RNA sequence: AGCGUUUACUUUGAAAAAAUUAGAGUGUUCAAAGCAGGCCGCCUGGAUACCGCAGCUAGGAAUAAUGGAAUAGGACCGCGG
């Protein structure tokens, strides 16, 4: 069940087990490609392109019509943002509780969903520094917190 | 010819007399724009259950999607020329042995067997892939995977099941039945 | 979490057998649990089973025969010395006729009469009976 | 019951199961061609789609995404396809 | 069930039920013995020949005696395959 | 003669004080013991097994960790140095 929470959900995606290319998608590999450089120069995550693709041009996976992922494509042509888009969006929500609790101190609740954050902050940033995605120096600490965008 | 052999070693009668039919069959035929750089590995001729027979066409991975773009379409002129056989086109994996204790870089997870034997079974069968697999172990020991073909193409290759059953049969050591489900598509 | 893969396989089996259900699917299909079946297979408490592909860890479905009184694992894989293996198949098994202890050796999965005649010791799986 | 075949279920079944618990888990979405009737051409639209998509340069709005799947506007030709 | 020498040692051999293959009890009261009626084939008449069934107390009581007989009687061709 | 990602695991071998325990022989008159004895000068004996763990050694490669190319300082192949 869910890490933080007693929930027990079971709602994901369920990938088809083909995985070859569908007849009518006419786009090529090098065409997803060009498309996937230029919505991350607009200024878009690996999830956003992902969802932008498969809605609008009809790309099931990247990783079937390509051979890479979508991070994995970013990077090598050098547009992959320097921390990670899952570690960004945990710390962004960290600086927006810890904003509202700094003038609604009496919040007892708030108080302890930021516990929570955090822990999870630091639950999933040494992971990415065992990979050494992360240089061993990075500390998240609240004060040096809300400058990381 | 048009075929280029791994080891610096001699194309055999058999292989050159199929090189030399591509060749012609290039020359003749419309998709010679496609068959510039497209080349032969090798070329076997096993003989299938029954009283038939089956050549076998080995290719460059790399080329291997230039040849399936076209590889409906050509093996029927092939079939019309060794008239009373079946062909189909397989790429040459490379399999390295499982690195032991006893005794060059970390073994790239497309180069095992399982992978290989996968691709294998993935080519034989082209123009209709692949949508099912069921390994029933039997009570001697003994295997047998079942694999689940795409409905269509089903009239198109239903005739070539032995074909693809004495080819595995041969290249990999594995039993195995072609069936075509009718509760998917 | 899912710790033991084996432990949930027999557990599920065991299950189905006392219910008098004549197939079980047991899920996370992996090569000891196969490996554990054939053994069951080749001494004949178990019928012929089927191993089913999704591109994940595969599935298995096991026809049952009315002639299994229990699987079971045993957890931690404990090192069973040679010598050793008759205190475990005394208090394991129910007589000296028949019962298998099947554990992990050198040479591969076997069960524990198999493992005495070839010589070898090893880490304990189950036992079935 | 005792004996049902586990291996070899009628496809009502498997098409009643959740998605995830079916014998080989699948999709419930798919891909459909929408074309609106002013333009000459056919955009796939994906069922559970959750952004707006739009006709070439802002012709106008072609799906509304919902909690599941998306609303398709009134006056759209869609026809589901298949692989 | 004999011993070294090879002499059948044990004073009886169990019934074993046809639907669970379970041995049936010594004082297993809710256990059955049905024997279902062979008809020559021409006539639809009966010869004096019977296709018989055996059945386990848990299993009556679980409420599986009326399907398990209804699969043995198909397995033998007394009901028809189609059904 | 020299080699070969590491370790845990299991099997073999080496080295392991006697006494004690298990145990082969032997009519202490039987036995507990004892290491004696037996044959009409001679023939025997004073065995063997166990001694966890750690260290040492040589086979096995299932199971369980760990490692190898991803701003390529990649392996191999040869030339230029």
């Amino acid at each position: 069940g869910r890490m933080h929470a007693p929930g027990k959900g079971l709602s994901q995606s369920a990938l088809p087990y083909r995985r070859s290319v569908p007849t009518w998608l006419k786009l090529t590999s090098d065409d997803v490609k060009e498309q996937i450089y230029k919505l991350a120069k607009k200024g878009l995550t690996p999830s956003q392109i992902g969802v932008i693709l498969r809605d609008s041009h009809g790309v099931a996976q990247v990783r079937f019509v390509t051979g890479n992922k979508i991070l994995r494509i970013l990077k090598s042509k050098g547009l992959a943002p320097d921390l990670p888009e899952d570690l960004y969006h945990l710390i962004k929500k960290a600086v927006a509780v810890r904003k509202h609790l700094e003038r609604n101190r009496k919040d007892k609740d708030a108080k302890f969903r930021l516990i929570l954050i955090e822990s999870r902050i630091h639950r999933l940033a040494r992971y990415y520094k065992t990979k050494r995605v992360l240089p061993p120096n990075w500390k998240y600490e609240s004060s040096t917190a809300s400058a990381l965008v | 010819a048009k075929i280029v052999k791994p080891n610096g070693e001699k194309p055999d009668e058999f292989e050159s007399g199929i090189s030399q039919a591509l060749l012609e069959l290039e020359m003749n035929s419309d998709l010679k724009a496609q068959l510039r750089e497209l080349n032969i590995t090798a070329a076997k001729e096993i003989e299938v259950g029954g009283g038939r027979k089956a050549i076998i066409i080995f290719v460059p991975v790399p080329q291997l999607k230039s040849f399936q773009k076209i590889q409906v379409r050509l093996v029927r002129e092939l079939e019309k020329k060794f008239s009373g056989k079946h062909v189909v086109f397989i790429a040459q994996r490379r399999i390295l042995p499982k690195p032991t204790r006893k005794s060059k870089q970390k073994r790239p997870r497309s180069r095992t067997l399982t992978a290989v034997h996968d691709a294998i079974l993935e080519d034989l069968v082209f123009p209709s892939e692949i949508v099912g697999k069921r390994i029933r172990v039997k009570l001697d020991g003994s295997r047998l995977i079942k694999v689940h073909l795409d409905k269509a193409q089903q009239n198109n290759v239903e005739h070539k099941v032995e074909t693809f059953s004495g080819v595995y049969k041969k290249l990999t050591g594995k039993d195995v039945n072609f069936e075509f489900p009718e509760f998917q598509l | 979490v899912r710790m033991n893969v084996l432990a949930d396989a027999l557990k599920s089996i065991n299950n189905a057998e006392k219910r008098g259900k004549r197939q079980v699917l047991i899920r996370p299909c992996s090569k000891v649990i196969v490996r554990f079946l054939t053994v069951m297979m080749k001494h004949g408490y178990i019928g012929e089973f089927e191993i089913i592909d999704d591109h994940r860890a595969g599935k298995i479905v096991v026809n049952l025969t009315g002639r299994l009184n229990k699987c079971g694992v045993i957890s931690p894989r404990f090192d069973v010395q040679l010598k050793d293996l008759e205190k475990w198949q005394n208090n394991l098994l129910p007589s000296r006729q028949f019962g298998f202890i099947v554990l992990t050796t050198s040479a591969g999965i076997m069960d524990h009469e198999e493992a005495r005649r070839k010589h070898t010791g090893g880490k304990i799986l189950g036992f079935f009976f | 019951p005792l004996a049902k075949d586990l291996l070899h279920p009628s496809p009502e079944e498997e098409k009643r199961k959740h998605k995830k618990k079916r014998l080989v888990q699948s999709p419930n979405s798919y891909f459909m061609d929408v074309k609106c009737p002013g333009c000459y051409k056919i955009t796939t639209v994906f069922s559970h789609a959750q952004t707006v998509v739009l006709c070439v340069g802002c012709s106008t709005v072609l799906c509304q995404p919902t909690g599941g799947k998306a609303r398709l506007t009134e006056g759209c030709s869609f026809r589901r396809k298949q692989h | 069930m004999q011993s070294d020498a090879g002499e059948f040692v044990d004073l009886y051999v169990p019934r074993k039920c046809s639907a669970s293959n379970r041995i049936i009890g010594a004082k297993d009261h809710a256990s059955i013995q049905m024997n279902v009626a062979e008809v020559d084939k021409v006539t639809g008449r009966f010869n004096g020949q019977f296709k018989t069934y055996a059945i386990c107390g848990a299993i009556r009581r679980m409420g599986e005696s009326d399907d398990s007989i209804l699969r043995l009687a198909k397995s033998d061709g007394i009901v028809s395959n189609n059904f």
